[PDB]
C-alpha cells in the first residue's frame, strides 16, 4: 500500500479568502456561480 | 539604519539622557544648512551618469590589464558589472550625505563586500582607484569646480559637506581594502 | 528609526534610484515643521521631574488597589519600578520630538511590551492612566506653543492608542 | 574578600592593597618616545628611516600629544602597485624631499585619540600637514582616512598614541610632481607672430 | 505562554502580522513582506517583479540580455493571471536559474540554494535534505520544484501573493538552523555566484563550478562556527542599530598579535569569572544597608498619617506638603533613577561586563594565532 | 592657558601676518558671543553646590558604588569625589569663558587617567557623573549656554574615557 | 619602495642638515642610470595583475590537477589565495629590483617561506613553473618585445637591467626548491 | 560544463589566439571517429543496470563486514543508497565519455563528494573497489569480451575509448579517495 498525501487540488478548497491578494481573483469567479 | 537626528537619541539613550540644550547646538546647526545639503546632493545626483563612465574610464586608462584578456574587466558582462558597482557605491554614498549619517553605508553596502571582492577575484588596488576618482569629482562638484560644468548656485561657502563626503569616500575605501 | 529621512531613502533604496525630487521635498517640511517639533523637546527635557512625578500619583489615584498585597504595586520598591517606567516613557517621547518621528517609541517602548506587560501581570489601563493625564494637562498657550502642544499631543495619544 | 574592585590605602579604611597597587602615587614613565617604540617595533623601519631623513623627526619628538598613524613595511611595499605608484614615484627622486614631507606630516594628528575614544564616534580634525582628515571607528572598524588601523594602541612617552595601518594615506590637496624634463624653446620668431590675432581678425574684418 | 502560535501555522483571523514577527528582527531590515494588492498601477507591479528577482535569483545582477529570456513569463504576471507562486515556480523552471544554481552544481548546494530561494530558511536537518535528494534522482528537476512550492509550508507562509523572504522566525526546533540561515544570506552586498565560487572557478566568470562549503555541517551535527553568523550576516543588515553592553560586532583581527598578550588575557578571564561566581552570592542577600531596618522603620513613619492639604505644622508655621504616592514614604526623583546607572555602579554588573568584552577580545586572538610558519612578529 | 583671542592672535603670528579678514571673522564670532558667556558663568557660580547635589543625586547616589566596597564609601572618599565634581564644574566654566579648552589640557586631564588607574577610581561611573552635571548645567543655563558648556564637558569626558 | 632612494634634500631638519648623510653610497646609484630603472619598475606595476592572472592560467592550463577536486587550486579559498600569494612575490620581486639589492626578498618573503609550503602541502614544482612564467614576462615587459602591449620610451638598451630581474627570479625558484 | 570542442577554445582564449588549423587536427579526428564514440556509449548505456548490481554485489562478496550489523551496507535503505551512488557514478562517467571531456564529471559529481563520504561515514576502500570493478566492466563492454552478450558492432579498433573512460574512472577513484 502506498503512501499518498493529499494533493494541493485537493487542499486549495479549504483556504481562506484574502482580499489584499490576487486570490481575491478567485473568489470573485466562486460567487457569481 | 539612522540618520544625523536620531544619532544623537542613541548616544543619549545609552545614558537615559534628555536630549537637553547642549545636544541640540548640533542639530540646529543642521537645520541652518539644510538647503546647502539640499544643493549639494542635488549637484551630485545630476551628474552621477557622468560620474561613474568618468571614474571607471580613469582607472582603465590607468591600469589596462584589467581589460587584458583573462583580465577582471575583460567581458561586457565583467564590464557592466563593474559599471553596476560604480553606480551602487555612489548611490549608497548619496544616501549617506543626505542623512548626514554613514549608517545607511556600512550596514547596506560595505558590510560583507570584503569577502564579496575577495571571493570574486576582484582587484582591490582599482577598486581603490575607482572610488578615489569619484571623490575627486565630488569634491569639485560640491565646491562648483568642475573643468565643463557649473552649476547655479546662492554665494557662499561649502568645504564642510565637500569634506562629510570625502569622509564617506574613504570610510568606503578603508571598507573594501 | 522611522523619520522623515529614512523613510524616503529606504524606498529610494528598495527600487534602486537616486534621491529624486520628492525625496528632497520631503525633507523640506523636516526643515519647516522642526521648529515647532523641537520647541516642546527642551520643554520635556528640562521639566521632566515635575510631570513623572504628577502622572505616578495619578496612576496609583485611579487605580488604589494597586497597593494591595499580591498586585503589582504592592511595596516600595515596585512603586519605585513603576515611576522609572513613566520616566522610560517620557524619555522615548522626548526622543521622538527629535527625530521626527515614532522610531524610537516602536523601537524601545512598543515592540515586545504587550508579552512582558501580560507576563508579569502590569496592567496595561494603568500605564494608560499616566499617559492620558498627561495629556489633558497640557495649557497650550503656558506649557508651550501652539504646534509644540499639537506634536506633543500627537505622541503622547499615539503611545495611548499602541499601549491599547 | 569582597567588592571584586579592591582599592589602594593604608591605615583604617584599608582594604589590603597598597596606595597605587604597589604604594606608587606618581609613577615614573616608562614607555618609549614615538621614533623609539616604532624603531623597536620592528614593523616600522621604513617609516623611521623616511622620518630621519625627511626631517619630520623633529616634529614627532616634541612633547605635544599626538596620534601617529604610522604604516607597516607592508604599507609601503604595497605601494608597487599601478594607481599609487602613478601618484608616488616621482617621490624617489632625491630633489623631491618637500612633498614626501607633506605626505608624512599628513599621518600626524595633534591629541591622543585611543581606540576606544573613537568607538562608534566621526571625528574630523587637522593633521601636521594642515589638512582635514576624517578618524571614524564604527563597529570596532577604525580607519583614518583610507587607513584602516591593523594594531590599535601603543602607547608613548607623552601620552602619543601610536596606531598601526596597512596603507598610506595620501592627503587630499596633493598633486603629484611632475617627472622633470628639458626645457624647450620656440625656433621660429616668425611661427610664434603667426600665432596671434591682430585686430582686423578681432574685428571680423579678417579671415 | 508569551507566543501563541508559530508562523509555519497559517495566519490567524485577528492579527494582520504574525505575531513572531513583531518583535524579531523581522520589523528592523528589509526582510519583510512584499504583498501585491489586487489591483495594481504598472508602476507598482515593477516594485514586485525588483523584489522578485532580488530573492529568487538571490542578489544577481541580470543584464536585460538575460531579461528578454524572462519577457514571456512576466507578462503572463503583468496582465494578472500568474501569481506570485506560479510566478516563481516559472522563473525556478527557467533556463537562467537553471544554468546559474542548477548547471554547474553540487547536490547539496541546489538543494541548499532552493532552500533560501523558494522558502525563506536555510536546510533545517539531514533527514530533509535526503528525501529532496530522492525526489530528484527519480523525478527530475521540474517535480523537484513542486516538492519545495507544492506543501504544507508555502502556502501557510507566504500564500500565493507575498514574495518569499528570509524569515526571522524567533521559535528555532534545531536551533543551529538560525546560524545555517545567517550563513546562508551574506548579508546585503553578497550573492550566490561570488559565495558559490562560480566566477573564479569559472572561465571568464563562466562556467563556474557552484561548490559549497557547510556539507560537513548537515552530516554531522556540527553547528556553524561564530564568525560566520557575526561578520558578514543579515544580522547587521537588519541591525537595531543601538547601544548595546558588549557589542556583538567582531573586530578586525589584528595582525602581529603575540602569544604574550594572548596569556595575560587569559588569565584575566580566569580571574573574573572567579570573582563573578562569589559576587553572586552576596547579591540579594546582603545587599543593602537599610534593609534590616527597612522592616523597623516602618512602625515609626506609621504615625501622623493624614489626608488633606496643610497639616504638620510643627509649632506656629502652617506650610506642609505629603500626599503623594512615591512622595508620602520619602522617596523623590532620584529614587527611580539608580536603576539607570545600574551598568557602570553595581558592583556584581561591572564584572559581567569586563567579562564578556575580555572574552570578546580572548576570541579574535587566537583566530590570529591560527598561523606560525612566515609569520613576523613585533614587540608590541 | 589660550583662550580665543589668543589662539587667533597665534595662528596670526607664527606665519608672521597681519590680522586678515577670516581672523576678524574668528573675533567677531568670540565678541559677540562673550556676553552670554559671561551670564552663564554668573549663573552657574551662583548655583555651583546645588548642581553638583542634583547630578550626584541622579547618577550614583544610591547605586552600589557608595555601599561597602564601592569606591567612595566611607567619609573621606564621598568627599574625594564632590571635591573633585567640583573640580571638573570649575575648570568647565573656565573653558567656557575662555573659548578654549587648552586650560583643560593644561591643568586638569594632563596625567588624570594614570591617577584615577593608581587609584582605582572607576572612569566609567566618573563620565556617568559628569553627563549628569551636564544636563543640570544646561537646564540652569539655557540652550545656548548649555551647548557651549557641554562642549567642554564632552571635552573633559572625552580624555578621561 | 618609498625610501629606496635617499633624497637628500633637507631644510632645518637637526638631525640630516649639518650631520653625515649616505652621500657616497645613495647618490652613486641614483645617479647613474635610475631612469631606466624608473621605466623598468614602472612596466612591472602597469602590468602586474595581467602578469599573475596570466601566470597562474598558464600553470593551470599545463597541470588541471590542481583545478580537479582534491587539487590545491580546487576550493574557494585556494584560487583567491594563491592568487594573493603569485601578486605578493610579484611585489616584493619589484621591489627587489627597484633598490637594485635583493635582501628584503630574503627577509620579508624568502625567509621561511619553502617549510610554509611543506606544512601546508603546496605542491612546489607549480610554483617555480609560476615564477618562471612571471620571469618570462618580466623579462618581455623589459625588452619592450611584449607582441601584445606597447609603451614609449626614450631609446637605448637595458639589457644589464634585464639580467637582474632573472637573478631575482632564479633566487625565489631556487629559494621556494 | 565543457565539451572536446570548447576545451580548445578555453585553451585558445587564454591567449587570444584564433582556432587555427593546427588546432582543428585533434577536433577533425574527433568527429571521424565520433561514431566509434557513439556505438561506445551505447553498449555501456544498455548494460548499466546489469552493472550495479555486477559491481555492487562484487564489492560484497569482497567484504562480508559492510552486510555485518552496524555494517555500512546494512540497511536496506543504506543498501538502496549504495545503489543509488553507484548509478549517479555511472551516469557521469557516460555524461564525460558522450563529452569527450571531463568537465561535467568534476563539478557535478566529485566537487564535495569526498567530504561528503568522510561526514557519512561511508568507508573509502569500497568506494573504490566498487568503481573499479564498474571501469573493468567498462573496458569489457567497449572491446565486446563480455562473458555474457555480445553486442553487433562493425569492425574496427576500439582501444582509444576504453583508455578514455579507464582515465575517467580513475578521476573519480582519486576524487572520492
Ligand atoms: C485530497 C483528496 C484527493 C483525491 C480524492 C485524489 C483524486 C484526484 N485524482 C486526480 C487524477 C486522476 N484521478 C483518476 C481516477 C479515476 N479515473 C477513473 O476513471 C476512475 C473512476 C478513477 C480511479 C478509480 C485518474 C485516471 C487521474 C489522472 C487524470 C490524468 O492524468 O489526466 C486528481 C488531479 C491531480 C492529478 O492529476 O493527479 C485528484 C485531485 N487526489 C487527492 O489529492
Ligand atoms: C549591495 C551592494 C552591492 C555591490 C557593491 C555590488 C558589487 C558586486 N559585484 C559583483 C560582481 C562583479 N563586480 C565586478 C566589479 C569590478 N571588478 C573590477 O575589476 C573593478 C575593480 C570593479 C568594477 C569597477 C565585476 C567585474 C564582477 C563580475 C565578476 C564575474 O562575472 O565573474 C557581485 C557578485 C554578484 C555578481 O556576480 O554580479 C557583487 C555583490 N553588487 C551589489 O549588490
Ligand atoms: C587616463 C585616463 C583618464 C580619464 C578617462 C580621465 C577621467 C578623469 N577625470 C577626472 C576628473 C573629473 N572627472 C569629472 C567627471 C566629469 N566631468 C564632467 O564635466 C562630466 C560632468 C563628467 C563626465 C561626463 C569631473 C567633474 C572632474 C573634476 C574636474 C572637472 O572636470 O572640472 C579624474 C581624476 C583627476 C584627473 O586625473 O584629472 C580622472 C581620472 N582623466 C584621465 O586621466
Ligand atoms: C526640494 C529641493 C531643494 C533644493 C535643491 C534646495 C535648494 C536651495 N538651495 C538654497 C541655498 C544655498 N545653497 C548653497 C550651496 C552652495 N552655494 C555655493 O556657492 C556652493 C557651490 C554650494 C555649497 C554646496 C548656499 C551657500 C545657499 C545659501 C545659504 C543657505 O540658504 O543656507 C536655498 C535657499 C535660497 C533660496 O533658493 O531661496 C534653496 C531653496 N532646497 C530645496 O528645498
Ligand atoms: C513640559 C511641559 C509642561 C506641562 C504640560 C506643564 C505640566 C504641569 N503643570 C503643573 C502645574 C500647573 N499646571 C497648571 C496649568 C493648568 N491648570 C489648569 O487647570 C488648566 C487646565 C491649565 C492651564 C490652562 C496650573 C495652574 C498649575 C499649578 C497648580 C496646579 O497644579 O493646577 C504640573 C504639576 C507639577 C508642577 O507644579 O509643575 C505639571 C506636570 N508644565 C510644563 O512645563
Ligand atoms: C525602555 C522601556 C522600559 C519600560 C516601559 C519598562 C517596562 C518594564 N517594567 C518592568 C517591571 C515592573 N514595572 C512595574 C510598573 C508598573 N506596575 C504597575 O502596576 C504600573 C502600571 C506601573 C507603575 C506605574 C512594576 C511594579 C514592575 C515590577 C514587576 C516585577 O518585578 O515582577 C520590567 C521588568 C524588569 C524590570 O524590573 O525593570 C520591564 C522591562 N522597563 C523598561 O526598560
Ligand atoms: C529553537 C530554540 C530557540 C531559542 C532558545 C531561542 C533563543 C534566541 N534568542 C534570540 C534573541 C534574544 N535572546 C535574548 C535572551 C536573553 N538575553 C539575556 O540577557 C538573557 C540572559 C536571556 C533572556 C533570559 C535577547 C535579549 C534577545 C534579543 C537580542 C536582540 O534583539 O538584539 C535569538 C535570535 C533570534 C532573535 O533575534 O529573536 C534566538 C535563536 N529562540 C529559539 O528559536
Ligand atoms: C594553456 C594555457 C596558457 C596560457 C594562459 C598562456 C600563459 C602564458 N603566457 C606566456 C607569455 C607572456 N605572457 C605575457 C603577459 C601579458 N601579455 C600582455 O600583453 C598582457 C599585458 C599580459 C597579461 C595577458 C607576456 C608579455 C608574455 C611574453 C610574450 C608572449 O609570449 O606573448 C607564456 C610563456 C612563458 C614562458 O614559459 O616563456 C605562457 C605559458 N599560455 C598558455 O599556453
Ligand atoms: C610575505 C610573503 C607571504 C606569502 C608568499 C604568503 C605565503 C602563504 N601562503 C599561504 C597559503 C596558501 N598559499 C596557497 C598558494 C598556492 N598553492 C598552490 O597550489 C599554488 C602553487 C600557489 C598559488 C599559485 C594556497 C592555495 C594557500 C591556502 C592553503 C590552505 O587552504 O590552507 C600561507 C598560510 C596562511 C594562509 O593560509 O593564508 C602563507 C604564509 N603569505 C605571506 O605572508
Ligand atoms: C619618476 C618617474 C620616472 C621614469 C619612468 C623615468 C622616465 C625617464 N626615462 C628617461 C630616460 C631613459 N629611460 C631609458 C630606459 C629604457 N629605454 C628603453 O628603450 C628601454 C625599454 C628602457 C630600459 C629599461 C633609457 C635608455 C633612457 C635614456 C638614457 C637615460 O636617461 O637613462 C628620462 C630622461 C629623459 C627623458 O625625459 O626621457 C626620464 C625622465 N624617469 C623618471 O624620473
Ligand atoms: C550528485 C551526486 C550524488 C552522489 C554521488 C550520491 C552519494 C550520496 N550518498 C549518500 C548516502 C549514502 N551513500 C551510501 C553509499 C555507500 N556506502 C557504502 O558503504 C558503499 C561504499 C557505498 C555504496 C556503493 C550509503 C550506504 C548512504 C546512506 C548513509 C545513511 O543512510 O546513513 C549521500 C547523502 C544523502 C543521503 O543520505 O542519501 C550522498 C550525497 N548522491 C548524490 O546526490
Ligand atoms: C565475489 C563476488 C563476485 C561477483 C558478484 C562477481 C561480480 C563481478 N563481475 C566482474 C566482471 C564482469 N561483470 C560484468 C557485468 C555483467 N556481466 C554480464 O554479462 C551482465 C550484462 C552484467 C550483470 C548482469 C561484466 C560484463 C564483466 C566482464 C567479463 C564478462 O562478463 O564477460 C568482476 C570484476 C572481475 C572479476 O572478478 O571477474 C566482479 C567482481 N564476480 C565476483 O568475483
Ligand atoms: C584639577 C584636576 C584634578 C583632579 C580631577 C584630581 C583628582 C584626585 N582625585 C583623588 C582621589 C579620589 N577621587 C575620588 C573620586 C571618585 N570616586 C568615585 O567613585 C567617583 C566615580 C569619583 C567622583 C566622581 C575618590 C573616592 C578619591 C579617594 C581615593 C582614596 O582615598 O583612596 C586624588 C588623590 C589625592 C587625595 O585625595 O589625597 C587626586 C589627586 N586631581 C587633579 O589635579
Amino acid at each position: 500500500v502506498t503512501g499518498a498525501v493529499s494533493s494541493v487540488n485537493m487542499r486549495r478548497f479549504q483556504r481562506v479568502p484574502k482580499v489584499s491578494g490576487f486570490s481575491a481573483k478567485v473568489t470573485k469567479k466562486n460567487v457569481n456561480k | 539604519m539612522l540618520d544625523a537626528f536620531s544619532r544623537v537619541v542613541v548616544n543619549s539613550d545609552a545614558k537615559a539622557a534628555y536630549v537637553g540644550g547642549s545636544d541640540l547646538q548640533a542639530l540646529k546647526s543642521f537645520i541652518a544648512d539644510g538647503n546647502k545639503r539640499l544643493d549639494a546632493v542635488n549637484s551630485i545626483v545630476s551628474n552621477a551618469s557622468c560620474m561613474v563612465s568618468d571614474a571607471v574610464s580613469g582607472m582603465i586608462c590607468e591600469n589596462p590589464g584589467l581589460i587584458s584578456p583573462g583580465g577582471n574587466c575583460y567581458t561586457n558582462r565583467r564590464m557592466a558589472a563593474c559599471l553596476r558597482d560604480g553606480e551602487i557605491i555612489l548611490r549608497y554614498v548619496s544616501y549617506a550625505l543626505l542623512a548626514g549619517d554613514a549608517s545607511v553605508l556600512e550596514d547596506r553596502c560595505l558590510n560583507g563586500l570584503k569577502e564579496t571582492y575577495i571571493a570574486l577575484g576582484v582587484p582591490t588596488n582599482s577598486s581603490i582607484r575607482a572610488v578615489s576618482i569619484m571623490k575627486a569629482q565630488a569634491v569639485a562638484f560640491i565646491t562648483n569646480t568642475a573643468t565643463e560644468r557649473k552649476m547655479s548656485f546662492a554665494a557662499g561657502d561649502c568645504t564642510s559637506l565637500a569634506s562629510e563626503v570625502a569622509s564617506y569616500f574613504d570610510r568606503v575605501g578603508a571598507a573594501i581594502s | 528609526m522611522k523619520s522623515v529621512i529614512t523613510t524616503v531613502v529606504s524606498a529610494a533604496d528598495a527600487a534602486g534610484r537616486f534621491p529624486s525630487n520628492s525625496d528632497l521635498e520631503s525633507i523640506q517640511g523636516n526643515i519647516q515643521r522642526s521648529a515647532a517639533r523641537l520647541e516642546a523637546a527642551e520643554k520635556l527635557a528640562g521639566n521632566h521631574e515635575a510631570v513623572v512625578k504628577e502622572a505616578g500619583d495619578a496612576c496609583f489615584a485611579k487605580y488604589a488597589y494597586l497597593k494591595n498585597p499580591g498586585e503589582a504595586g504592592e511595596n516600595q520598591e515596585k512603586i519605585n519600578k513603576c515611576y522609572r517606567d513613566v520616566d522610560h516613557y517620557m524619555r522615548l517621547v522626548n526622543y521622538c520630538l527629535v527625530v521626527g518621528g515614532t522610531g524610537p517609541l516602536d523601537e524601545w517602548g512598543i515592540a515586545g511590551a504587550r508579552e512582558v506587560y501580560r507576563t508579569l501581570n502590569l496592567p496595561t489601563s494603568a500605564y494608560v492612566a499616566s499617559i492620558a493625564y498627561t495629556r489633558d494637562r497640557l495649557c497650550v498657550p503656558r506649557d508651550m506653543s501652539a504646534q509644540a502642544g499639537v506634536e506633543f499631543s500627537a505622541y503622547l495619544d499615539y503611545l495611548i492608542n499602541a499601549l491599547s | 574578600a569582597r567588592t571584586a574592585y579592591p582599592y589602594t590605602g593604608s591605615g583604617y579604611g584599608s582594604a589590603g592593597v597598597p596606595y597605587g597597587q604597589d604604594t606608587y602615587g606618581y609613577k615614573a614613565t616608562t614607555a618609549k618616545s614615538i621614533t623609539e617604540t616604532a624603531a623597536q617595533a620592528g614593523v616600522f623601519n621604513t617609516f623611521v628611516k623616511l622620518l630621519n631623513e625627511s626631517g619630520v623627526e623633529k616634529l614627532v619628538e616634541q612633547a605635544g600629544p599626538y596620534t601617529v598613524f604610522a604604516p607597516t613595511d607592508d604599507a609601503f611595499a604595497a605601494l608597487l602597485e599601478p594607481h599609487s605608484f602613478n601618484k608616488l614615484a616621482t617621490l624617489l627622486r632625491p630633489e623631491n624631499n618637500d612633498a614626501l614631507r607633506k605626505v608624512l606630516m599628513h599621518h600626524v594628528i595633534p591629541g591622543a585619540f585611543t581606540s576606544a575614544s573613537l568607538m562608534d564616534r566621526a571625528v574630523t580634525v587637522k593633521s601636521l600637514a594642515g589638512e582635514p582628515i576624517s578618524i571614524m571607528g564604527l563597529n570596532k572598524l577604525v580607519t583614518a582616512g583610507t587607513a584602516k588601523v591593523v594594531r590599535a594602541d601603543v602607547p608613548c612617552a607623552n601620552g602619543c598614541i601610536i596606531h598601526a595601518v596597512s596603507s598610506v594615506i595620501i592627503p587630499p590637496n596633493y598633486v603629484p610632481v611632475p617627472q622633470p624634463t628639458k626645457p624647450v624653446f620656440p625656433r621660429s620668431v616668425i611661427a610664434e607672430i603667426a600665432k596671434l590675432p591682430t585686430p582686423r581678425q578681432a574685428l571680423g574684418l579678417d579671415p | 505562554k508569551v507566543v501563541d502560535r508559530l508562523d509555519s501555522q497559517p495566519s490567524a483571523a485577528f492579527e494582520q502580522t504574525k505575531q513572531v514577527y513583531t518583535f524579531s528582527r523581522y520589523i528592523l531590515g528589509p526582510h519583510r513582506a512584499v504583498v501585491a494588492p489586487v489591483a495594481m498601477d504598472p508602476s507598482e507591479k515593477e516594485v514586485v517583479l525588483r523584489a522578485v528577482y532580488r530573492q529568487v535569483f538571490g542578489n544577481a545582477y541580470i543584464m536585460e540580455e538575460e531579461r528578454a529570456e524572462l519577457r514571456v513569463m512576466e507578462s503572463q504576471f503583468l496582465l494578472g493571471e500568474l501569481s506570485v507562486k506560479e510566478l516563481v515556480r516559472a522563473l525556478a523552471k527557467s533556463s537562467t536559474y537553471k544554468v546559474r544554481f542548477f548547471e554547474g552544481a553540487v547536490q547539496y548546494r541546489f538543494i541548499e540554494l532552493c532552500f533560501k530561494h523558494l522558502l525563506g530558511r536555510a536546510p533545517d536537518n539531514h533527514e530533509e535534505i535526503a528525501v529532496h535528494m530522492r525526489k530528484y534522482q527519480q523525478e527530475g528537476y521540474d517535480a523537484e520544484i513542486d516538492s519545495y512550492l507544492d506543501a504544507g509550508e508555502y502556502d501557510n507562509v507566504f500564500g500565493d501573493d507575498t514574495v518569499p523572504f528570509l524569515r526571522f522566525r524567533g521559535v528555532y526546533t534545531p536551533c543551529d538552523s538560525f546560524n545555517r540561515q545567517c550563513a546562508l544570506q551574506g548579508g546585503w552586498a553578497n550573492s550566490d555566484k561570488a559565495m558559490g565560487g562560480a566566477a573564479l572557478s569559472g572561465y571568464n566568470g563562466s562556467d563556474g563550478r557552484q561548490m559549497s562549503t557547510m556539507i560537513g555541517n548537515y552530516i554531522s551535527g556540527k553547528p556553524i562556527p561564530y564568525e560566520k553568523v557575526a561578520a558578514d550576516t543579515p544580522l547587521k543588515s537588519t541591525a537595531p542599530n543601538w547601544y548595546a553592553r558588549p557589542n556583538p560586532a567582531l573586530a578586525p583581527q589584528p595582525a602581529y598579535v603575540s602569544a604574550k598578550e594572548i596569556a595575560e588575557l587569559r588569565s584575566r578571564v580566569s580571574k573574573l569569572e572567579a570573582a563573578w561566581s562569589v559576587a553572586v552570592k552576596q547579591s540579594a542577600a546582603a545587599k543593602d544597608t537599610v534593609e534590616t531596618w527597612r522592616a523597623a522603620a516602618k512602625e515609626m513613619a506609621a504615625m501622623r498619617g493624614i489626608s488633606p492639604m496643610g497639616e504638620a505644622y510643627f509649632g506656629g508655621i502652617a506650610q506642609k506638603v505629603d500626599n503623594g504616592a512615591l512622595a508620602q514614604l520619602g522617596n523623590k526623583a532620584s529614587s527611580y533613577k539608580k536603576y539607570l546607572y545600574a551598568i557602570e555602579t553595581d558592583e556584581v554588573s561591572r564584572l559581567e561586563v569586563d567579562l564578556e568584552e575580555a572574552k570578546g577580545q580572548l576570541r579574535v586572538l587566537e583566530a590570529a594565532m591560527a598561523k606560525s610558519t612566515p609569520m613576523t612578529r613585533t614587540a608590541e | 592657558m589660550q583662550d580665543a583671542i589668543t589662539s587667533v592672535i597665534n595662528a596670526a603670528d607664527v606665519q608672521g601676518k597681519y590680522l586678515d579678514a577670516n581672523s576678524v571673522e574668528k573675533l567677531r564670532g568670540y565678541f559677540q558671543t562673550g556676553e552670554l558667556r559671561v551670564r552663564a558663568a554668573a549663573t552657574i557660580a551662583a548655583n555651583a553646590a546645588t548642581i553638583i547635589k542634583e547630578a550626584v543625586a541622579k547618577s550614583l547616589l544610591y547605586s552600589d558604588i557608595t555601599r561597602p566596597g564601592g569606591n567612595m564609601y566611607t567619609t573621606r572618599r564621598y568627599a574625594a569625589c564632590i571635591r573633585d565634581l567640583d573640580y571638573y564644574l570649575r575648570y568647565a566654566t573656565y573653558g567656557m569663558l575662555a573659548g578654549d579648552p587648552s586650560i583643560l589640557d593644561e591643568r586638569v586631564l594632563n596625567g588624570l587617567k594614570e591617577t584615577y588607574n593608581s587609584l582605582g577610581v572607576p572612569i566609567g561611573a566618573t563620565i556617568q557623573a559628569i553627563q549628569a552635571m551636564k544636563e543640570v548645567t544646561g537646564s540652569l543655563v539655557g540652550s545656548d549656554a548649555g551647548k557651549e558648556m557641554g562642549l567642554y564637558f564632552d571635552y573633559i569626558c572625552s580624555g578621561l574615557s
